């Protein structure tokens, strides 16, 4: 049978296979097949482009990114099927069945089955196309399902006139070689490479970002009458090999997340190059060399909250980090009266710096014995003769610790044993924390507390 | 406007009413005679019974063949006297006769091994009752099949019930209900006696026997009269279900049917064969057809010496007649076989049946495919589990990773450059042969073969996503493992 | 070859729906009649096959990755390796990073 062949750049391989594997007469195709790759390989991309190198034969498309399970990708055929049908065989009569009819792959098969009754007269057969992208990707997804779907053929009588396919599409390959005993043709994509990748985006994302405003915002914001799109696209090319030669090693040979901080960082570029800049793209990559060096791509201060929220948290980083016996030489300041020892500290170093481990546990009294150890100073006194006498200038135990504590889990930046069921009120929880040491570093400052020396010493 | 939140539309509802009979005459003085009625006591299910006979019928006949052992199968096929096991008649016959001339509310509980005539003999049992029915000097009863296994929901039990005494269709929680009604609260005088049968409660009250405390709650009056049976393997049930309070206060009669011996086996099986032992048949010249009592008159045998030996090997293990019977068909079918491959007819004085095939017959049942089969792989999963008996030689571990038989894997194979075997597969399984082809970690085909495995049974594999961790588990023995190990001229050696 | 490959599946797998499924690509883009001949000649295209068929499982995709990922994963081996359980997190692979970045500049 007569296919044009996509003449394809990079896939003429699986361009060969498929091409060879499917024409209009059912019978030198196969029963059921796999078009296995990776993302941004342009799968997706290449089937429809090979749906363009042949139109008369025709596919449905569904896309169970979205669908959740098994139900509703049966009610959406039920759907198409029929819809495709009726909308291709106008002069047809029929009885159009409810799609949401379906609740089971039974009742798919008997209405299909009804269909093909009702659709007995034709004048030859005719196998169609069925397409679900992502099989693999779905969100309650079991393993007990491609084989059913491979045994749509098995239970279909064989005197149809209007027979269907399936096609898929997946990614890991790991779950695939669960199954691939049942001796199944399957094409599949390598992952790009980087000249690959290269000219990928160089014949696809040149027209659409030569053709995006900037340029044409740039070229009179600058006001200069010496220009050709030769050097639009040149211009263009140089900075994207730039681009690429920056974050092929951030990435390697992918293009999804290259398009994005592509989009984001392009303006930035623009607003850069100039005559000189153009006559000389080193020195303007010298001048836009930055988000090169730095991507930076999120979004002085960080926080506009209360105090004690901000000085609280600080303690339980160190409630999780430190020997519980190895603070009372650092964490006094009290000036002994009755007889007794302290103890030495840490006789021996640690080398492994407990930044790098999953913390530990502790009670709250801990917390709020070395909150009000380390706590700011307030209750400002005078030397007077009653005014230290009954001012008891150390903060206590207020309820607003409580409550501004409160506030804190439901914020989860503590956490606890994760539990439904919560009860912070127990003898038995166990705390902690779930922050990293630049949460408890981008307050200090700010405040103008220290506490890097109690850290920094140990290894 | 409204939209249901979500539908319904593949249902199909059922037919069957919620008003019990306990609310259509509302007195006692209200009542008809369930006997004076056309309806009750099933006077109308024998037209659904013939409605359906004629939807499968034809009259194609084209070149019929006809051969002798197909008839001695059909004589000895299970679908028909027997005197082996005629205590128990003579014991339970006696206690139902008894009963209902007692026209009590009694009560018993049979076991047995599928195989042991239980159905059967109780079958025949109640169809020489029947006969006694027939003897019009008994008070007349009905029977109730109950195949809850040929039941959805084991609440049908009311519904068929109901819908069998009357034709009336409900839902049991108005079916029990008006039939607690209907038992109970209603009189001798025109209530007629039942019997029923239950059969394999083992899998119909799997939850908590709510049903069965129900019917066996409904078998303690006085004023109320039926014949209740049922059927089991276990015996224990009725106070394991239950608790001892309840089945001891019912004070029922137990019992449970065994294997059968030998001697009866050989004893009925050709009890259902003497209408054709040794009989003698004019046979045509061209399509052997046997006709009894161009042409022969030829005579018809079968080793005696093969039924003893026969019956001899089945009746030590468990006394399944089903089993004999079909040991004997299939040695009928051995030697109609390659009798007729003796000819070769085509498709469009002396006949008997050996010992010597009747052991073929009643043997491969035993003998396994398992082993020629796993003999006859290919190297490498015979490779593959030999070193996972080295690791259990090596650890005495029972169970492996997949890390570690790889690495006994390879470790068992960089050993052996030098024997030949492995000298000659050395190549041709990580690249091939040839260059342009990079090297990969594992040989080719072994996901192949593991999942081969695993398919076979023989592989069990937990459940993780790590490949190099998941532990690994072989399902069968290490001895036999090794009876496909050694039987390699390779293998034996390294 | 094709003998060979005979071989093959009566070593690797034996069994066949596989091997149909092997041979099927070999006529199914066949054009002419004198590439016909070659093709089963040399069976040079079994090697595109074989080469293309299991490709990216294992190892070709470990060819295809930057270096850094290469650098990670050693900090993560080795410190694995100086483990019980080979456990290992983030922060500790880039301690052992930088580590081997110190001993190879210095
Ligand atoms: N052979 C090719 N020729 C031209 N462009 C290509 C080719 N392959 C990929 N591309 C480009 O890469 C993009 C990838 O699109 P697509 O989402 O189809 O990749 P994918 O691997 O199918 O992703 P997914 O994992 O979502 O299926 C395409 O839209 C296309 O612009
Ligand atoms: N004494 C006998 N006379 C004639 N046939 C027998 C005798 N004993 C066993 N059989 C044969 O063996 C079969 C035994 O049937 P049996 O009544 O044991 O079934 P069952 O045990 O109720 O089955 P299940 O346990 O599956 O309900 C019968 O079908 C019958 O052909
Ligand atoms: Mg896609
Ligand atoms: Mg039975």
């Amino acid at each position: 049978m007569n296919v044009t062949t996509p003449e394809v750049a990079f896939r003429e391989y699986q361009t060969n296979c498929l091409a060879s594997y499917i024409s209009a007469d059912p019978d030198i195709t196969p029963s059921n097949l796999i078009l296995q790759g990776y993302s941004g390989t342009g799968k997706t991309y290449t089937l429809k482009k090979y749906f363009n190198a042949n139109p008369n034969l025709h596919a449905v498309w569904l896309e169970p990114v979205e669908l959740v399970s098994w139900k509703p990708l049966l009610q959406a055929i039920a759907r198409t099927v029929q819809y495709k049908l009726k909308t291709l065989y106008p002069n047809i009569p029929t009885t159009d069945y409810d799609p949401l009819q379906v609740e089971e792959p039974f009742l798919l098969v008997k209405t299909l089955h009804n269909i093909f009754v009702q659709y007995e007269s034709l004048q030859e057969k005719t196998c169609l196309f069925l397409i679900l992208d992502g099989f693999d990707s779905l969100q309650d997804l079991d393993a007990a399902l491609f084989n059913k779907y491979i045994k749509l053929n098995e239970l279909l009588p064989k005197d149809s006139k209007i027979n269907i396919k399936f096609i898929y599409t997946m990614l890991e390959t790991s779950f695939l070689q669960r199954y691939s005993t049942h001796c199944i043709p399957t094409v599949m994509f390598p992952r790009y490479n980087v000249d690959e990748v290269s000219t990928i985006l160089v014949m696809s994302r040149c027209g659409e970002l030569m053709e995006d405003s900037c340029l044409r915002k740039r070229i009179i914001e600058e006001q200069i009458t010496d220009c050709t799109d030769d050097q639009f696209q040149n211009v263009a090319a140089n900075f994207i090999h730039l681009i690429v030669q920056a974050f092929h090693s951030y990435t390697g040979n992918d293009i999804f997340a290259l398009n994005d901080l592509i989009d984001f960082k392009w303006p930035k570029y623009v607003s850069r190059i100039t005559k000189e800049n153009i006559f000389e793209p080193l020195a303007l990559y010298k001048s836009a060399i930055k988000l090169f060096l730095s991507t930076d791509d999120n979004l002085s201060q960080t926080y506009d909250l209360s105090i004690i929220s901000k000085y609280l948290l600080i303690a339980s980083y160190i409630c999780s980090y430190l020997e519980p016996r190895y603070d009372a030489s650092i964490f006094s300041r009290k000036t002994r009266i009755i007889q007794g020892r302290a103890a030495y500290g840490r006789r021996k170093k640690k080398e492994v710096n407990p930044r790098y481990l999953q913390p530990s546990l502790f009670a709250i009294e801990r917390l709020l014995a070395i909150f009000q150890a380390i706590f700011p100073i307030q209750g400002k006194a005078e030397s007077g003769s009653l005014s230290a006498l009954r001012e008891e200038s150390l903060m206590k135990a207020n309820i607003e610790v409580f409550q501004n504590l409160s506030e804190l889990h439901t914020l989860k930046l503590i956490a606890t044993t994760m539990n439904k069921n919560i009860d912070y009120l127990s003898p038995k929880v166990r705390w902690k924390v779930n922050v990293p040491w630049e949460i408890i570093k981008e307050i200090s400052e700010s405040v103008h507390f220290n506490i890097s020396d109690y850290f920094s010493d140990i290894h | 406007p409204v939209i249901r939140k979500f539908t319904k539309k593949n249902v199909a509802r059922a037919k069957k009413k919620y008003t019990p009979f306990s609310k259509r005459f509302k007195s006692i003085a209200a009542i008809p005679d369930l006997t004076s009625l056309p309806e009750f006591y099933g006077n109308s299910s024998e037209l659904m019974a013939s409605r359906f006979e004629n939807k499968l019928k034809t009259t194609q006949k084209h070149q019929i063949v006809e051969t002798i052992f197909s008839k001695v199968k059909k004589q000895l096929n299970s679908s028909y006297y027997l005197p082996a096991r005629e205590n128990e008649f003579a014991s339970i016959y006696l206690s139902a006769y008894s009963a209902i001339e007692s026209d009590s509310a009694t009560t018993i509980y049979v076991a047995g091994t599928p195989g042991v005539g239980k159905t059967l003999t109780v079958r025949e049992v109640v169809k020489e009752l029947l006969s006694s029915s027939a003897q019009r000097e008994i008070p007349d009863f009905l029977y109730v099949e109950i195949n809850g296994l040929k039941m959805v929901k084991p609440t049908d039990c009311y519904e068929t019930l109901w819908n069998k005494v009357s034709g009336e269709r409900l839902t049991w929680a108005a079916s029990m209900e008006s039939l607690e009604f209907y038992f109970k609260r209603v009189p001798k005088n025109k209530k007629k006696t039942i019997v029923v049968l239950l059969d394999e409660l083992d899998a119909m009250v799997t939850k908590s026997q709510d049903i069965m405390y129900n019917f066996f709650n409904w078998t303690t009056y006085e004023n109320a009269k039926l014949i209740v049976i049922a059927v089991a393997n276990t015996m224990d049930l009725p106070e394991r279900q239950l608790g001892n309070k309840i089945t001891s206060r019912i004070g029922f009669t137990r019992i449970m049917f065994t294997g059968y011996t030998h001697e009866e086996l050989k004893n009925i099986i050709d009890l259902r064969l003497k209408g054709l032992n040794d009989s003698f048949f004019y046979v045509d010249t061209k399509t052997g057809n046997a006709i009894l009592i161009d042409v022969r008159k030829v005579r018809l045998r079968m080793s005696a010496d093969a039924i003893e030996i026969a019956s001899r090997k089945v009746a030590s293990v468990s006394g399944d007649a089903r089993r004999a019977l079909k040991v004997c068909k299939r040695a009928a079918e051995i030697a109609e076989k390659h009798y007729m491959a003796k000819h070769g007819y085509g498709y469009d004085g002396v006949q008997t049946v050996h010992i010597t095939h009747v052991m073929k017959a009643l043997n491969e049942t035993l003998n396994s495919h398992v082993i020629t089969f796993m003999t006859r792989l290919s190297f490498t999963a015979k490779l593959f589990i030999y070193a996972l008996l080295n690791l259990m030689k090596k650890n005495g571990s029972q169970e492996q990773e997949l890390g570690d038989i790889v690495d006994e894997i390879k470790l068992l194979i960089e050993v052996n450059g030098s024997n030949k075997f492995v000298m000659e597969i050395a190549k041709t399984l990580f690249q091939q042969g040839s260059d342009n082809i990079s090297e990969q970690l594992r040989i080719i085909s072994w996901d192949f073969v593991l999942n081969q495995l695993l398919d076979a049974g023989i592989l069990f594999k937990q459940t993780m996503k790590n490949d190099r961790i998941c532990c690994v588990k072989l399902n069968i023995s290490v001895e036999e493992a090794k009876r496909a190990m050694n039987e390699d001229e390779t293998l034996r050696n390294l | 070859n094709l003998n060979r490959h005979i071989r093959m599946n009566f070593e690797t797998f034996r069994s066949l729906p596989t091997l149909k499924n092997s041979i099927i690509p070999l006529v199914a883009t066949s054009k002419n009649f004198g590439s016909l001949c070659t093709a089963i000649k040399s069976c040079s295209f079994l090697d595109i096959y074989n080469k293309n068929q299991l490709s990216n499982n294992l190892t070709g995709r470990l060819q295809s990755l930057s270096d850094l990922e290469l650098a990670i994963l050693i900090s993560a081996a080795r410190v694995a390796l100086r483990a019980k359980d080979g456990s290992f997190n983030f922060n500790l692979a880039y301690a052992e990073y930088e580590k081997m970045i110190k001993a190879i500049n210095s």
